[PDB]
Parts: C-alpha cells; sequence; structure tokens
C-alpha cells in the first residue's frame, strides 16, 4: 500500500 | 491471545501510568504526527487555524512533484524554521528509551525532532521519510546529500541539483502517492506481536497504511491517546462494511483519551511515573544546549 489521506 | 481482557485498573492517565509502573508493561511503540511538533513552530494540516491544509494535498502528490517540483521547495523554505527545538513530547520519547521502555517510534512527521531530541535510528521507523538526507533521483547515481546541504539550496531558493549527474535531489521523504519504505513493514511484523502499551500522539490517524497499525496491537494491548481530539475511532459508515478505538462504549475495556496539548499531556503522564523532575531538567538542559550551539 502506497500513502494516501483515508 | 486475540481475547479482549481488562489490563488498566480504570480508563484514565492513572490507570496508564499504574499500568506502565508495573511487570506486564515492558514494551512500549509510540506513535506520532504533525501535533508533536506543532508547538515546535511546524504546522500541521488538520488543524482550522494554523493547519496548511488552509494557509491542497497536491503539493504532496507525487505526480505533480513529478511535474511541478519548485512549488514544494518554496513551500519547505517558508516552513524551514529558524531552530529545531523538539518539544516536551519529543523528550518524553527520549525518557522511555533511556529507561530502557522504548520498543519503538513509528512517526509520520518528517521534521527529524525525534533524532534531535536523541532517538536513534533503531528506535525509529520514519514511516514517510526525512529531510535528514536527501538522494539524487538518477538510479545511476543517488548520492547522497545532508540537511546542510539541502537547506542552502531551499534557502538560496535554487531547485537542488546533483552535483555529480545534475539530477534533481529530492529530500527522502514518501509524497502521496508513494510506497512507503521496505523498514516499516518489517518493523511492523515484528514489533506488534510483543507490544505491551500503544502511546498514540498529535496525528488524526487519517493517512494510510500508518493508521492502520492501531488495530496490528494484541486486542488487550492499552492504547493510550494524547492529542487536541478523539481520533481512530470506528467510523459509523465505513465500518457498516476491524479494531478501531473505544474510549466511550459499555465495551470500552483498554483505550484511553487525554484531550489537549500533546506538551500538558505528556507532562501530566511523566508527573505521575515520577518523572517530571527529570522531563524539566532534560528539555531545558537540551533547549539550551541548542541555544548555545
Ligand atoms: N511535522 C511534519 O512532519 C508534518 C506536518 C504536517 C503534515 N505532515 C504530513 O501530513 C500527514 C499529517 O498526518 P497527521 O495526522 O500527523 O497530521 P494531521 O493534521 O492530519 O493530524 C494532526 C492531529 O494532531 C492534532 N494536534 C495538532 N497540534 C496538536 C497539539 N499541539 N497537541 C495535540 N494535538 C494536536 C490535531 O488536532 C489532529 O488531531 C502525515 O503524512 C505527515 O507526514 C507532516
Ligand atoms: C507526506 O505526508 C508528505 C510530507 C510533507 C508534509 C510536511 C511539509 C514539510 C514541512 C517541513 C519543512 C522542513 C522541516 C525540516
Ligand atoms: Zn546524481
Amino acid at each position: 500500500p502506497r500513502k494516501q489521506l483515508a | 491471545g486475540s481475547q479482549k481482557e481488562r489490563l488498566l485498573d480504570e480508563l484514565t492517565l492513572e490507570g496508564v501510568a499504574r499500568y506502565m509502573q508495573s511487570e506486564r508493561c515492558r514494551r512500549v511503540i509510540c506513535l506520532v504526527g504533525a501535533g508533536i511538533s506543532t508547538s515546535a513552530g511546524i504546522p500541521d494540516f488538520r488543524s482550522p487555524s494554523t493547519g496548511l491544509y488552509d494557509n491542497p494535498e497536491a503539493i504532496f502528490e507525487i505526480s505533480y512533484f513529478k511535474k511541478h517540483p519548485e512549488p514544494f521547495f518554496a513551500l519547505a523554505k517558508e516552513l524551514y524554521p529558524g531552530q529545531f527545538k523538539p518539544t516536551i513530547c519529543h523528550y518524553f520519547m527520549r525518557l522511555l528509551k533511556d529507561k530502557g521502555l522504548l520498543l519503538r517510534c513509528y512517526t509520520q512527521n518528517i521534521d527529524t525532532l525525534e533524532r534531535i531530541a536523541g532517538l536513534e535510528q533503531e528506535d525509529l521507523v520514519e514511516a514517510h521519510g526525512t529531510f535528514y538526507t536527501s538522494h539524487c533521483v538518477s538510479a545511476s547515481c543517488r548520492h547522497e546529500y545532508p540537511l546542510s546541504w539541502m537547506k542552502e539550496k531551499i534557502f538560496s531558493e535554487v531547485t537542488p541539483k546533483c552535483e555529480d549527474c545534475q539530477s534533481l535531489v529530492k529530500p527522502d521523504i514518501v509524497f502521496f502517492g508513494e510506497s512507503l519504505p521496505a523498514r516499516f513493514f518489517s518493523c511492523m511484523q515484528s514489533d506488534f506481536l510483543k507490544v505491551d502499551l500503544l502511546l498514540v500522539m498529535g496525528t488524526s490517524l487519517q493517512v494510510q497504511p500508518f493508521a492502520s497499525l492501531i488495530s496490528k496491537a494484541p486486542l488487550s494491548t492499552p492504547r493510550l491517546l494524547i492529542n487536541k481530539e478523539k481520533a481512530g475511532q470506528s467510523d459509523p459508515f465505513l465500518g457498516m462494511i476491524g479494531g478501531g478505538m473505544d474510549f466511550d462504549s459499555k465495551k470500552a475495556y483498554r483505550d484511553v483519551a487525554w484531550l489537549g496539548e500533546c506538551d500538558q499531556g505528556c507532562l501530566a503522564l511523566a508527573e505521575l511515573l515520577g518523572w517530571k523532575k527529570e522531563l524539566e531538567d532534560l528539555v531545558r538542559r537540551e533547549h539550551a544546549s541548542i541555544d548555545a550551539q
């Protein structure tokens, strides 16, 4: 998984 | 094992202080974010007044960095503080290390205050990277550059370019869209097997996968949140389709919430633990030392 606002 | 048993005598700061004084509690993990460096002059995103978000995530997406890197280096000049002084919370994590209680600090922050406060590499999973080092983007070069050099270029207002190959030189942070460092996954693999207390400070727990780290603790690991707002509670809608924070229901058994400034909250915890004088002296001695040099 990659960085993400969530 | 995955069973829900209550280890705190009560769901309070004092409960957590007693628990930390006990034998069961040997191995602490801190999870931290921008809230622990707000009082060090570095704005977070989500705070209404002084938060970056409105004073927007494009400037931290890779695909936008990839195209236009100038706005981010311009922002970093803006927010590059005049001096690097860690906060009471940073030094609280220091005391933990020094008492051999700190297993790891997992941080979203890229500001290096954890290292300045004297957390070592071993102690630190910088999940979103850091400004401490910088590298060339050219895979054949990958020359490494320190923060002193990076600062000279950001303050010079020239886009940093590698002196060997003239590629863009990138501060070493994980932008949104990019994959986290490998050491994050492999540390989490091992650390959450053996954590006795989960301490969570100055984070909204909105950035994944870093936020999902709280659900990796064993189900009976206490979790203390020091923050201006509750965070990490399961959403009523996204939950509809686990291991979120429960401070309040009748099914609360191990999650505590102290709501206020981290600096006050950590100072409160330290006092319960009889570390207050030790904390005052450290912060004061370290800040004076920073002022001298
Ligand atoms: N210091 C930095 O490195 C920095 C600063 C801003 C944003 N970011 C990046 O953006 C994301 C932000 O995630 P985040 O959750 O850390 O920030 P956020 O703004 O998303 O969440 C901050 C949380 O801390 C609280 N808070 C702020 N100041 C506080 C204080 N003094 N005392 C107590 N609580 C306080 C806020 O109310 C909020 O709950 C991360 O990926 C991070 O890398 C980093
Ligand atoms: C992922 O979260 C991207 C991280 C960038 C957000 C923080 C902005 C950087 C501000 C710090 C300035 C320099 C500090 C050494
Ligand atoms: Zn290069």
